[PDB]
RNA sequence: UCCUCCUAAAGAGUAACGGAGGAGCACGAAGGUUGGCUAAUCCUGGUCGGACAUCAGGAGGUUAGUGCAAUGGCAUAAGCC
RNA sequence: CCAGGGCUACACACGUGCUACAAUGGCGCAUACAAAGAGAAGCGACCUCGCGAGAGCAAGCGGACCUCAUAAAGUGCGUCGUAGUCCGGAUUGGAGUCUGCAACUCGACUCCAUGAAGUCGGAAUCGCUAGUAAUCGUGGAUCAGAAUGCCACGGUGAAUAC
């Protein structure tokens, strides 16, 4: 790498909402506090709530109730 | 958004299609009850609804239960 | 202060500022702070981080910006591909609830181009 | 480089049981990640590309290379050798930290996230994806920026086929919806 | 008035109110040296991006480029940095 | 005579009105002052449930007594602090209540959510000289359900007419 043309590459300490701390090198600043990480993101469960959204006869039986 | 106690249907349409299910998927029912709500026990039939001058054939699926028969019959044409 | 949808406001009262998220208005915003123990007349920056996360999941108890836009879209698309009268008005950009299309309904139909 | 140590121990032996290789380095490996961001609208405002340089310098660990126009096409009013975009080719140990900060803390920060496509392959093993917003990387402060900077990320590997490349990429915890 | 091809009959040269095109400049770098690099055009994927910007891979081979009209030549590159 | 549809249809132009574009204003809490009317195949207290439209039960009154019915602008405090913003409410999605055999074409109202145009309007044009204009609320006729329209009632209440 060429000297003194790239920004500072200081290692920071990030952490999501669940408390999963990881050490990364980036250009953020002093530290980092995140709200979601890949080991806690609802992507293995957010695909479950996208396909199971259909149905009308089951809702129609919630009005007739017999 | 109406009729909280029991979905609406006519005697003449309820007694016709209840007689139609045991006779297979026979001839379309020529009916004028656009106000009748659709139940899960008419799915598959080609019942025809009078839009004002003809009876348009509509193929009822599973989802169309909250809607009435007069939803799918265009009464007023435009170009 | 980077809760569910995007929601980074500043220098605003909490119940008003929570209205920015797609899927929550005024009434539901008051239900979020009531279950989170947050003072309504206090700005977001004054609230600590230990109270930001306790309303992050409280907002997640209601359908929000991410999956509500597709939920609204599929409800419309179900009508559009159905052939019903509710779909045909969505097909042409016309009012669905039976309004005065003859002269009015400029907003639904669109700006007057000719 | 956590993922590079994860690659050299776990991923390489996992890929030996998928395509029954005889040599240890017949396996595919990543070669480079090119952070290209083709602004295009810099023909009028030259400082937009100057601000575009700071975006790729903050997302990555190095200053970008301002690309030049290869041809003179009348469809976009660009002449020969005109600065129109910027690219960042990350190689060595440094790209693994960006590869860590992409798939762990930046993929969850994608708005309306549903997953990545498994058909975005050139046919050789080089995956390519294009993000629409830069606020998936926590380096960007989201307020002093004026224009929403989207970009595209391609991952050039040493795989022979795109199916073989996806199998190597599947061991790095990708969504692949 | 000058330059390029044919006419022009395989050295040179060779006419017509013959068939075809240009020039009366430019550059202090577009010169010299050293070092390094080499295209066009298609296929696939990829934010805006779309036939066509930019990026990554593959085919392809100099059909690219040579400041300028054409001829000859050029990778040992005369082409590009 | 009957069932369904139309009278509500839509690239468009015009008339009459309601609501807005806000800070003499919005929102939240507390709170003061009316007149005129209507009621029985109705008005429907009080109480219970429901965020709510409303549901159950339900006395009193064909009436200066009972009900519709808590008048509102207005006052005090807190907040918003000039932004398309807590202004504005169209449009749309989901869920509902009442009416009526039946609310899809095409009823009203409510809850949640989405949140538009609009930042005071060109030429031109309209109404008004007083308790009028301007503004706020209420009632009635029509009516099974259904008005910003019509009729009527009161509250605050200008400026100017050389």
């Amino acid at each position: 790498m060429k000297k003194d043309i790239h920004p500072k590459y200081e290692e920071i300490t990030a952490s999501c909402s669940c408390g999963n701390v990881m050490k990364i090198r980036s250009t953020v600043g002093h530290d980092l506090n995140l709200d979601v990480c890949s080991k806690c993101h609802p992507f293995f469960t957010g695909k479950q709530r996208d396909v199971a959204t259909g149905g009308r006869v089951d809702r129609f039986n919630k009005r007739f109730n017999i | 958004r109406s009729l909280k106690k029991g979905p609406f249907i006519d005697l003449h349409l309820l007694k016709k299609v209840e007689k139609a299910v045991e006779s297979g998927d026979k001839k379309p029912l020529r009916t004028w009850s656009r106000r009748s709500t659709i139940f899960p026990n008419m799915i598959g039939l080609t019942i025809a609804v009078h839009n004002g001058r003809q009876h348009v054939p509509v193929f009822v699926t599973d989802e169309m239960v909250g809607h009435k028969l007069g939803e799918f019959a265009p009464t007023r044409t435009y170009r | 202060a980077r809760i569910a949808g995007i929601n980074i406001p500043d220098h605003k009262h909490a119940v008003i500022a929570l209205t920015s998220i797609y899927g929550v208005g005024k009434t539901r915003s008051k239900a979020i702070l009531a279950a989170a123990g947050i003072a309504e007349d206090v700005k977001i920056s004054e609230l600590s981080e230990g109270q930001i996360d306790t309303l992050r999941d409280e907002v997640a108890k209601f359908v929000v910006e991410g999956d509500l836009r597709r939920e609204i879209s599929m409800s419309i698309k179900r009508l559009m591909d159905l052939g019903c009268y509710r779909g045909l008005r969505h097909r042409r950009g016309l009012p669905v609830r039976g309004q005065r299309t003859k002269t009015n309904a400029r907003t639904r139909k669109g700006p007057r181009k000719p | 480089a956590k993922l590079h140590d994860y690659y050299k121990d776990e991923v390489v032996k996992k890929l030996m049981t998928e395509f029954n290789y005889n040599s240890v380095m017949q396996v595919p490996r990543v070669e480079k990640i090119t952070l290209n961001m083709g602004v295009g609208e810099a023909i009028a405002d030259k400082k937009l590309l100057d601000n575009a340089a700071a975006d790729l310098a903050a997302i990555s660990g190095q200053k970008p290379l301002i690309t030049k126009a290869r041809k003179s096409v009348a469809g976009f009013k660009i002449r020969q050798g005109y600065p129109i975009g910027c690219k960042v080719t990350l190689r060595g140990e440094r790209m693994w930290e960006f590869f860590e900060r992409l798939i762990t803390i930046a993929v969850p920060r994608i708005r309306d996230f549903r997953g990545l496509s498994a058909k975005s392959f050139d046919g050789r093993g080089n995956y390519s994806m294009g993000v629409r917003e830069q606020i998936i990387f926590p380096e960007i402060d989201y307020d002093k920026v004026d224009r929403v900077r989207g970009l595209d990320i391609t991952i050039t590997t040493t795989a022979k086929s795109d199916e073989e490349g996806r199998a190597l990429l599947a061991a790095f915890d990708f969504p692949f919806r």
